[PDB]
């Protein structure tokens, strides 16, 4: 009476997050012979999963 | 944004007066997902009696 079993389990398992997030933000303002009025805004976002 | 602004008077008042404003504003978005997972086996069981 013989048996000859075999089992091979394997698991594997991977995550990978990133996430990127910028902003910039520039205000001018001059008054004196003329007024003059300036106004940046910049906004960025990136993510991977 | 920018805005200028001039003023210049002189009496003999008279007068004289500027005024300008500008605003743009931009906003972009994006997104992509993707999701897949597959699995495909077999179980040849083959008995002889
Ligand atoms: C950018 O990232 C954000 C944050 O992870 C994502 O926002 C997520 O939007 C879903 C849309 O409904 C929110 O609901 C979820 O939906 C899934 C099915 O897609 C469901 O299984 C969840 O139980 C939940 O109801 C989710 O709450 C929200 N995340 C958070 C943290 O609030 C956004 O979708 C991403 N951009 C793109 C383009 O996918």
């Amino acid at each position: 009476y013989r048996v000859l079993f075999y089992v091979d389990s394997e698991k594997l398992k991977q995550n990978d997050f990133n996430s990127v997030e910028e902003k910039k933000c520039k205000s001018s303002g001059w008054h004196f012979v003329v007024k003059f009025s300036s106004h940046g805004c910049k906004e960025l976002e990136n993510a991977l999963k | 944004k920018s805005g200028f602004s001039f003023g210049f008077k002189i009496p003999g008042i008279f007068e004289l007066g500027i005024s300008s404003q500008s605003d743009r504003g931009k906003h972009y978005i994006r997104r992509t997902k993707r999701f897949s997972h597959t699995k495909s086996v077999f179980l040849h069981a083959r008995s002889d009696l």
